């Protein structure tokens, strides 16, 4: 049951769209509602509006008066001499709860007319028109022109919405809430050149009367809420799918074939999410929007996706397919369960954000395969885990502070930091995967579709909402729906991993008892940590012994420490037999290293991930071994990878060039056994016997019969071994000679494989590849040997270095005249000139970086550039780098890119509380207080960016650098 | 200037366009 807290109840409006002028950055238009009061003497109504001039309200026809305030633009009064975050954080969450359409409230409250009284009083309809003029807005939607002369058409102008759940406040004044659902007509008068994108279905495109301009007239008839509403215009190329007919592509000019490439996969992500779940796609069209200086990669909107052009590649460029599809994918996913079934509350958001990335997990099950499914949700599941023990934990489903571990409030989602949202969505794809668990997928899905099917039974009905919130999912209708389908209840999963925000740390050791053939683990968790909770229930453990691959069921009650599980036989190492395996099949294993007296070959505790946990086994070394070799499961293989670099014998240098010269073993695991095999021999110099480490297995893979020294030329065709090749002398480069500085047989043998490189016969690309060489060029450099902090000049150049300069400064002035794909040589390159500056070799000076990073080198190219410039300015203790760092926060025209210096500023910060530095001043103190209340009042996002700096910098309590 | 000139670095007004499209296809 849905109770709106709005005292109305919105049935239709229209956003109507004139005079769209680019170079003024101004659009006029109005706005009208069609509402029910609910509630007699309603007197007034509060709507939600940011950055609009309001010019006029008319309630009826009538003129009515408005009072707009907005305390979420300087949260704190300038006046007061408090510094601490807490103050802040608590003022903030007021502020945006006095703005939140999910109470009553609202920025504008207009007031109803006193002769209207009568006609509210018993319960009728009320038009409300207002009329607004966005003049320059900041962060509301983005104008993106360019400044070459021509028509706007011509250079390539173009304007899109922007922003993250609700900021559809930000351009035209709505109920900005997901539960205020109702139906929409769009109406967009253009320039005659340009095409306007949006929500719904185009019913018509009219001329006006000079036919200088025109109108697009869109109209959503499926409800949806406001915050769902979007828009693009611009030049765009249009590209009808040829497979699926009612799909559109837009682009930005001079981009069509990369258009026509890219967008080729999508039917195939339509057919999957439209057979395991039962329902077609709801809405009458699909557009994908491809644009400059998006926002985020990916965006979703009601029938509707903005998408960054920087994802579209040709047909000759890999690496970059895979993360393009997936981009599309969970795309797809958030327009069948974000965007379509929407939420009840900012509680039950969990539910969402876990269907859309469950159901993109599957699809990435069935497209990249169930490896690659493993080896995904390992790598959430470690992230998670970082985090969790990192600071506190996310809190899936909070009840209103429910979380006080954390600096911000977690009530409403425009107050939570970047890092926790993307957390929060891990975690919740991660707790449906556990949901899917202990109730079968079969019923998972069937869950999927009864929510699918009520809600798409709820979109044609016309009542205003009698029936219109059965589109909306809460927690409590979720889990009813599972128990309606399965018979089981969850409630004790629900308790345990939603409503508790812990992971759980498992140590583990065993012994085994000869005498009466038992295995005795011992498993204790550490429960005392800040992250962690205690877990209670059964547990999972795979025991590999010589009769095969056995698992058990453990009881871990609290006072549990001894668990004794039965062992088998020991006659397969009587005769000669196969052992049989975790699959079906059977292998040869060499049982010389393996113990006598234990059967036993290796133990996994809980191999498929069925809590969100941390496990520290004690194994023997050649149990992580055979573990490695023998085992048919990923994530087994890549953690013996993980605990094999504690055991740095030569039997373990043995598993992992076995691991690095299979076929039939994943690739993502021989590209961590590379890793590994390099940390492993740099631990044994004075006992390495041959050459260095992969070389001879570079030559015996990838060079020439005839020629040892010569590589082959490139055929990137297999993509297994052109990921391989491309990551082996990374790790090569990691080799490190008993002086601590790399070799140079692994030197020269990676300036042979850049000078013999030759691309002219395979059909890919090879920015990728030779990026990466930069890339281990990068990672030979040792710390120079300085005398007497004497400056770098040509005298003292490293003769290892002079070479690595030369070809870094070939490949850089070869890509400003051929440039690559995504600039991937120019951020290599400027990669490893910071890392030769973070050495003793090249002078410390920001200036190539600060002209790299000047507004117009590529996004990357920017970021790459602004990285270096954070790593110089913690380093060098830089006070006008990082006043320059805050003035390109303050005003950049990119606001990605604002939050990225924000993010980096954070991750790698200047100091932290700890440090006594030079940059602790009262009047940096006074900067990023202001950078927090006043100036990042615009985005959401840099004002939690914000929030993180100035907790990474001065912590929770008051600055202590100030009087 | 003699030794190791680098071409020094020129901002774009489209970076992605140099950036991601191929030259040889």
């Amino acid at each position: 049951g849905f109770e709106s807290p709005r005292p109305y109840k919105l049935t239709h409006q229209v956003v109507c769209i004139n005079n769209i002028n680019f170079q003024r950055k101004s659009v006029v238009g109005f706005v009208e509602l069609t509402i029910f009061p609910t509630v007699a003497n309603l007197n007034r109504i509060k709507l939600n509006s940011k950055q609009c001039r309001i010019y006029r309200v008319r309630i009826n026809d009538l003129e009515a008066a408005f009072i707009y305030n907005d305390p979420t633009l300087e949260v704190c009064h300038s006046e007061s001499k408090q510094r601490n975050l807490n103050y802040f954080s608590n003022a903030y969450a007021a502020a945006v709860s006095a703005v939140d359409p999910d109470a009553g409230n609202g920025e504008l409250c207009i007031k109803v007319p006193s002769e209207l009284w009568k006609h509210v009083d018993e319960l009728k309809v009320l038009k409300i028109h207002i009329n607004f003029s966005l003049d320059q807005p900041k962060g509301g939607l983005h104008f993106v022109v360019p400044s070459v002369e021509g028509s706007m058409a011509e250079r390539g102008a173009h304007v899109f919405s922007c922003g993250y759940q609700n900021s559809t406040r930000f351009w035209f004044p709505c109920v900005d809430s997901y539960s205020e659902l109702c139906t929409w007509k769009l109406e967009f008068t253009v320039d005659a050149a340009m095409v306007a994108v949006s929500n719904g279905d185009l019913v018509e495109t009219v001329y006006t009367h000079d036919m200088r301009k025109k109108t697009f007239h869109y109209m959503l008839t499926i409800p949806t809420a406001a915050s769902n509403i979007s828009l693009a215009i611009g030049p765009f190329e249009i590209l009808v799918d040829p497979y699926m007919h009612e799909v559109t592509h837009f682009c930005l000019p001079q981009l069509l074939p990369l258009l026509k490439h890219t967008t080729s996969y999508l039917h195939e992500v339509f057919e999957f999410y439209e057979e395991i779940l039962t329902c077609r796609y709801p809405y009458s069209c699909f557009k994908t929007v491809f644009i400059d200086e998006a926002y985020v990669e990916v965006a979703a909107y009601a029938s509707m996706s903005i998408f960054s052009t920087n994802l579209l590649h040709s047909a000759m460029i890999i690496d970059e397919t895979p993360l393009t599809r997936r981009c599309l994918a969970q795309s797809l996913a958030q327009q069948f369960f974000g965007c379509f079934i929407s939420r009840m509350s900012w509680s039950d958001e969990w539910v969402l954000k876990g269907i859309s990335g469950y159901i993109y997990g599957l699809w990435m099950k069935k497209t990249f395969g169930v490896n690659e499914y493993r080896h995904w949700i390992k790598e959430e599941l470690d992230k998670i885990v970082a985090y969790e023990l990192k600071t506190g934990g996310v809190l899936l489903h909070p009840i209103f502070n429910p979380a006080s571990h954390l600096h911000f409030s977690i009530k409403h989602p425009h107050t939570l930091s970047w890092e926790y949202y993307s957390m929060f969505q891990c975690k919740a794809h991660l707790v449906m995967r556990l949901i899917e668990n202990r109730i079968s997928m079969e019923f998972m899905l069937q869950v999927f579709n009864k929510l699918l099917s009520l809600a798409s039974t709820a979109s044609s009905q016309k009542f205003q909402s009698h029936m219109w919130s059965q589109m909306l999912v809460s927690t409590s209708g979720f889990l009813k729906s599972i128990s309606n389908v399965s018979g089981k209840d969850i409630q004790p999963l629900i308790k345990q991993w939603v409503d508790q925000s812990g992971v759980v740390k498992f140590y583990g050791s065993f012994a085994f008892n000869r005498k009466r053939n038992v295995l005795e683990l011992e498993i204790k968790q550490d429960y005392t940590s800040p992250g962690t909770q205690k877990y209670v229930g059964p547990l999972k453990v795979t025991v590999q012994e010589l009769d095969g691959s056995f698992n058990h069921t453990l009881q871990i009650e609290e006072n549990s420490l001894k668990h004794d599980i039965p062992c088998h036989s020991k006659s397969r190492r009587n005769k000669k037999k196969k052992i049989p395996l975790m699959n079906g099949e059977e292998v040869d294993m060499d049982l010389s290293a393996m113990d006598a007296d234990s059967p036993l070959l290796w133990i996994r505790i809980d191999p498929d991930m069925s809590v969100l946990r941390k496990v520290e086994f004690e194994q023997a070394d050649f149990m992580w071994q055979y573990q490695l070799r023998y085992e048919r499961d990923v994530v087994a293989q890549q953690e013996s990878i993980l605990a094999l670099e504690k055991f740095p014998t030569p039997a373990s240098r043995l598993a992992l060039t076995d691991i690095l010269e299979q076929e039939q073993c994943f690739y993502r695991v021989r590209m961590s056994a590379c890793f590994c095999l390099a940390k492993i021999a740099n631990s044994m110099v004075s006992t390495w016997t041959g050459p260095p480490a992969m070389k001879s297995l570079f030559t015996r893979m990838f060079c020439c019969k005839s020629c040892p020294n010569i590589v082959k030329t490139n055929n990137f065709m297999s993509f297994q071994s052109y990921f391989l090749q491309k990551t082996m002398p990374v790790a090569m480069a990691l080799l490190r000679d008993v002086h601590n500085l790399c070799p140079k047989e692994v030197l020269t043998f990676i300036l042979d494989l850049i000078k013999y490189n030759d691309n002219r016969k395979n059909k890919f690309s090879d920015n990728y590849y030779r990026a990466e060489m930069i890339d281990a060029l990068a990672n030979s450099v040792t710390p120079a040997v300085s005398v007497n902090n004497e400056v770098r000049t040509l005298d003292n150049l490293n003769p290892d270095v002079r070479l690595i300069l030369e070809e870094i400064t070939r490949f850089l002035n070869m890509e400003k005249l051929l440039p690559s794909y995504r600039h991937t040589i120019t951020v290599s390159c400027l990669r490893a000139i910071r890392v030769l500056q973070k050495n003793g070799h090249v002078p410390s000076d920001p200036a190539l970086f600060k002209s790299y990073a000047e507004y117009g080198h590529f996004v990357d190219i920017r970021i790459a550039a602004l990285e270096a410039v954070v790593d110089y300015t913690k380093v060098d203790r830089s006070y006008e780098e990082l006043q320059w760092l805050l003035n390109m926060i303050q005003n950049d025209p990119v606001p990605y890119v604002r939050h990225k210096i924000l993010n980096m500023l954070t991750k790698n910060p200047p100091f932290t509380k700890n440090m006594e530095s030079p940059l602790c001043n009262e009047a940096l103190v006074d900067q990023l207080w202001k950078l927090m209340n006043s100036g990042t009042s615009h985005d959401w996002r840099l004002r939690c960016g914000a929030v993180d700096l100035y907790f990474t910098l001065f912590g929770l309590s008051r600055p202590s650098c100030l009087p | 200037v003699s030794t190791f000139p680098l071409i020094a670095a020129r901002p774009f007004t489209i970076p992605y366009l140099t950036a991601l499209l191929p030259s040889e296809l």
